[PDB]
RNA sequence: GUAGAAACUGCGAACGGCUCAUUAAAACAGUUAUAGUCUACUUGACAUUUAUAAGGAUAACUACGGAAAAGCUGUAGCUAAUACUUGCAUUAUCCUUUUGGAUAAGUAUUUGUUAGAAGGAAUUAUAACAAAGAAGUAACACGUAAAGUGUGUAUCAAUCGAGUUUCUGACCUAUCAGCUUUUGAUGUUAGGGUAUUGGCCUAACAUGGCUAUGACGGGUAACGGGGAAUUAGAGUUCGAUUCCGGAGAGGGAGCCUGAGAAAUAGCUACCACAUCUAAGGAAGGCAGCAGGCGCGUAAAUUACCCAAUUCUAAAGAAGAGAGGUAGUGACAAGAAAUA
C-alpha cells in the first residue's frame, strides 16, 4: 500500500535536531499534535540530546510515565510530543520551567524561566474564522483555536494566552515599531523591530527588520513572530539576546577568555 | 452414516450408527430444514419426526442450505456466511462444498427431533441438561425470577461461593456518573453564558 | 593501591532519583583498579552508607596505561535501582539473576503455536 | 481483591525491508496551485429535530461428527461485552426599561431565493427565507485534590500525509518527416463519474491539436535526483547501490476490508512453473533475513540479540532477520613491524 509514513530516518531529520550519523539508524518521528515536524522538536530529544536527563529512549518513557513534565501546565505523556516554538514545559520533581526559544544560530533551547513567566505564553494568530453566530475564533502557530477575541486582533498579531485560564490577557500588532523575532528563516532566532513591511499582491510578502546594531535583514512576512513592542519584549529572550552576531566578531569575541 | 440426532429440549444428543440404504432411503432428496418421519432408521425410532439440519459428504465437505444441488461445487464465501472463517477482516475465499440435497454420498448426518413418538430412547431423552451457565445480564436475572425492581438480584444469582458479576447494575457510582455528567453539562453553559456576556462587554 | 578519583560533569536528576556524572580514574605506573574500590571510594566521597546504590559502566582504559574514563549513576536506593535501570545492568551488578536464556527459541514456538491449533 | 489460558472486541499489519524490470516530457528536480480535494492516530475548540439504565445473538466452552491432508469445519445448548441495536430536559430572542410578561428552536450535506471580518480576486466566512437531511450530543470502564482519567462521538481548526496541478530542465538516432483524428484526437455545451478539477467517460456539435526550436517513431547493456571519478579553467564519463521521489512483488487483470491498498508473508481468475494426495481433492509465490540450484569473470553465516535507534499495541514490562552484534571478507580507506 501506500498510506502514511511511519519512520524518520536519522540523516533525514531536521538539522535543528542535531543528531549524530552513527547514533542509529532512525529519529523519532513527532507524533501529530499542535507544532509542525519541521517547527518543533519532540520532548525525547529535548529532554535526551538537550537536557541529558534520560540516556536512552527507555529512560525518557520512564520519566514520562510519572505525570512530572507538563507543556503548558497540562500532563503530557507522549514521547514524540512536538513542543514547538514558545511554550513552558514544566518539570516538577525538580519545579524547573523551561520556555522553549530559538537560538542565534537557529536550534532549539530551553530557558530558564521564572514562575511568574512561566504562566504567561505568547501564542502567534494565524487564521480569523467566523463560525454560527458570528463568534470569531483565532487559529494560533500553537495549533490552538481562541474563540471570543477582541475585534481589534487582526491575523498577524500575537497575543498573551493565560496557561491556566486559556484566555487573551492582551495582544500585540505587527506595525513597523513592533519587536519581532524570525521563526524559519535564513535569520532564524534574530531578534528586531521590523523597519518596514512591503505588500506584494499575490506573492509573499517580505519584510525588513532592524537589529539592536543597525543591521537590516529581510524575510518572509510567513515566519516571523511579534514578541512586543518598540518598548521591549514581553519575554526573556536567551543570552544572545536574539543578536546574530558576524562570523568575524563571533571567533574574535569567543577567543578571547 | 453417522447420524448425529439432538433433542434441543433436553440439550442431549446420541450418535446412531448405521449401514444400510434401505434404512435411510425415506431421507434422499430432502433439503435442509425438511422434517422425516424417522421411522425406518429402527425399532425404536419409531414415532418420533427429525428435521434434517446438515451433514458432511464423503470427503468431509460440509452441507448447506443455500446452494440446492446433490453434488459439490465451489464459490466465493463472505464475511458473515456460515460455513466459513474468515482469516482477515473482509478476507473472501472460494471453497468447495457439498449441497443441501443429501443423497448417497454423505459420511455423516446431523438431525434434530421435533415431535414426541411413542418409545423412549436411553440419554436422549431421560435426562437433561440445562443452561450449564446462568445468564449474565441483570435484565435476564430480573426476567428470569420476575422479582421486578424490589430488591438488588446480586443475592439471587446462581452458584458456581462464586458467582459471576452482573451488567447493567444500578451502582452508585453509575448514577455518580450520570449527575457527573449533568453538572459538567451546567457548568458548560454557565461559563459560556458568562463568556457571551463579557464579549458582549468588550465590544464596545 | 594509590589512586584518585576524578568526576565531570556530575548533575542531579531528581527526575530518575539519580545523580549522573563521568568518571576519570587517575592511576599512574598501575594498572587499572577494579571497579569495587572505586565503589567504595565514592562512597566514602558521598558519605555513602551503602555500596550497592552504585552503578558503573563504560570504563575505557585509554592509551599507554595510567587513565581510565568511564560513568557512573548513584541511586537514592535499591528501590530506585530496581525501578529505574535495566536488567542487564541488574544481573552485571549481581543483585538479580538471570532470567531464561530460550531467546528466540520463544518466537519459533510462538510462530509453530498457531491460534486454535492447540486447545490450551 | 489479585491474577488469568482460550475467545469475542479494539488497534496495527498500507509502516518497514528488498529490487531497478518497466519508464524518454513519463518519472524526477527546483518552482507553484488546490479560490478543484481526501485525510486514521495525535492536538485545540465545542453539540442539534424503564432512565435508581432498554433488547436479542454469538464466540470461547459443552457433547455428537466427517475428511489421507489443510489457518477445513457440520448440528444442538447456553452466556457477555466500549461487538450489534433502540432510547429520557433546555436555550435563545422582543416590550414596559436589577425585574415580570411575550416569541422562536436540525450538525454536516443537497436544492431554490436573497444579504454579504478576510483574501489578490468569492458564487468566501457568515446571515435571512422555503424545502429536504445523514450522523451524533455517553444505557461505557478505572480513580486525582492534604473535582481526575481512559474509551467513544457531530462539526471546525491544527498536525502527520496524500491525489491532482503551473513553469522550467534529459542521452543517441532523420538509412524516423509529417503525426493525431471511425476506436477521443483538439475544443464547446449538457450530463455521468470521482474525494475533487479534467475527454476521465457519455451524447450532440465544431475541425481542430503537435511538428526541422525535431513532432511521430526507433535505441538505450536508461529508474530520476542528492551525488561519484577525473578535474588549472572549461569540460568528459558515471550514479542498480546509505537519503528523497517513483515503480514492482513470476506475468497480466479484478476485488474485499479499511482513514489509508487496486495490498500480494490479503483474496479471485487466467498463463507459466511447481508441492502433498488414499487420485476424491488440497495448498504456493525469498526482487524480506539466512541458505540452495542455475547463471556466470563476478559477490558472505541456514550465527546471536532486541541492550542501543526506532516502530506497532490494549503502549515501562511484548514483539520486530527493522535494526544492532559477531562470522566470512587483501572491495575500498587510515595508522604501522620485519630493528
Amino acid at each position: 500500500g501506500k498510506g502514511i509514513k511511519k519512520h524518520l530516518k536519522r540523516v533525514n531529520a531536521p538539522s535543528h535536531w542535531m543528531l549524530n550519523k552513527m547514533g542509529g539508524q532512525y529519529a523519532p518521528k513527532t507524533s501529530s499534535g499542535p507544532h509542525k515536524l519541521l517547527e518543533s522538536i519532540p520532548l525525547v530529544i529535548l529532554l535526551r540530546n538537550r537536557l541529558k536527563y534520560a540516556l536512552t529512549f527507555d529512560e525518557v518513557k520512564m520519566i514520562l510515565i510519572q505525570k512530572i513534565v507538563k507543556v503548558d501546565n497540562k500532563v503530557r505523556t507522549d514521547c514524540t510530543f512536538p513542543v514547538g516554538l514558545m511554550d513552558v514545559i514544566h518539570i516538577t520533581k525538580s519545579n524547573e520551567y523551561f520556555r522553549l526559544l530559538y537560538d542565534i544560530k537557529g536550534r532549539f533551547v530551553p530557558h530558564r524561566i521564572t514562575n511568574e513567566e512561566s504562566k504567561y505564553k505568547l501564542c502567534k494568530v494565524k487564521k480569523i474564522l467566523l463560525r454560527k453566530g458570528r463568534l470569531s475564533i483565532a487559529v494560533t502557530h500553537d495549533g490552538r483555536s481562541i474563540p471570543y477575541i477582541h475585534p481589534d486582533v487582526k491575523v498577524n498579531d500575537t497575543v498573551r494566552l493565560d496557561l491556566e485560564t486559556g484566555k487573551v490577557l492582551e495582544h500585540l500588532k505587527f506595525q513597523v515599531g513592533s519587536l519581532v523575532m524570525v521563526t524559519a528563516g535564513h535569520s532564524v532566532g534574530r531578534v528586531g523591530v521590523i523597519s518596514s513591511i512591503d505588500k506584494n499582491m499575490g506573492t509573499y510578502d517580505i519584510i525588513h527588520v532592524k537589529d539592536s546594531r543597525n543591521k537590516v535583514f529581510a524575510t518572509r512576512l510567513s515566519n516571523v513572530f511579534v514578541i512586543g513592542d518598540n518598548t521591549k519584549p514581553y519575554i526573556s529572550l536567551p543570552r544572545e539576546k536574539g543578536i546574530k552576531l558576524d562570523i568575524i566578531e563571533e571567533r574574535r569575541n569567543r577567543l578571547k577568555a | 452414516m453417522k447420524l448425529n440426532i439432538s433433542n434441543p429440549l433436553n440439550n442431549v444428543q446420541k450418535s446412531i450408527e448405521i449401514d444400510d440404504e434401505k434404512k435411510l432411503l425415506p431421507f434422499m432428496e430432502k433439503r435442509i430444514g425438511n422434517a422425516v418421519p424417522g421411522d425406518s432408521i429402527g425399532e425404536e425410532f419409531t414415532g418420533y419426526v427429525f428435521r434434517i439440519t446438515g451433514g458432511n459428504d464423503k470427503q468431509g465437505f460440509p452441507m448447506i442450505q443455500g446452494v440446492l444441488t446433490n453434488n459439490r461445487v465451489r464459490l466465493l464465501f463472505k464475511k458473515g456466511m456460515k460455513c466459513y472463517r474468515p482469516r482477515k477482516k473482509g478476507e473472501r475465499k472460494r471453497k468447495s462444498v457439498r449441497g443441501c440435497i443429501v443423497g448417497q454420498d454423505l459420511s455423516a448426518l446431523n438431525l434434530t427431533l421435533v415431535k414426541k413418538g411413542v418409545n423412549e430412547i436411553p440419554g436422549l431423552t431421560d435426562k437433561a441438561v440445562g443452561k450449564k451457565l446462568g445468564p449474565k445480564r441483570a435484565s435476564k436475572i430480573r426476567k428470569l425470577f420476575n422479582l421486578d425492581k424490589s430488591d438488588d438480584v446480586r443475592k439471587y444469582v446462581i452458584g458456581r461461593f462464586i458467582k459471576p458479576k452482573i451488567q447493567r447494575l444500578v451502582t452508585e457510582k453509575r448514577l455518580l456518573r450520570k449527575r457527573n455528567l449533568l453538572q459538567a453539562k451546567e457548568k458548560r453553559r454557565l461559563e459560556k453564558k458568562q463568556q457571551l456576556k463579557e464579549y458582549k462587554q468588550l465590544l464596545n | 593501591d594509590q589512586f584518585t578519583i576524578r568526576v565531570k560533569k556530575y548533575m542531579s536528576n531528581p527526575l530518575l532519583r539519580r545523580k549522573q556524572f563521568a568518571l576519570e580514574i587517575l592511576h599512574p605506573n598501575k594498572g587499572s583498579v577494579a571497579k569495587k574500590e572505586v565503589k567504595e571510594r565514592l562512597a566514602k566521597m558521598y558519605k555513602l552508607n551503602n555500596v550497592n546504590t552504585i552503578v558503573l559502566f563504560g570504563f575505557k582504559t585509554l592509551f599507554g596505561g595510567g587513565r581510565t574514563k568511564g560513568f557512573g549513576l548513584i541511586y537514592k536506593n535499591v528501590d530506585a535501582v530496581k525501578k529505574f535501570e535495566k536488567k542487564y545492568r541488574l544481573v552485571r551488578e549481581g543483585l538479580i539473576d538471570k532470567e531464561t536464556k530460550a531467546g528466540r527459541r520463544a518466537s519459533k514456538e510462538l510462530k509453530n503455536r498457531r491460534k486454535k491449533v492447540r486447545g490450551t
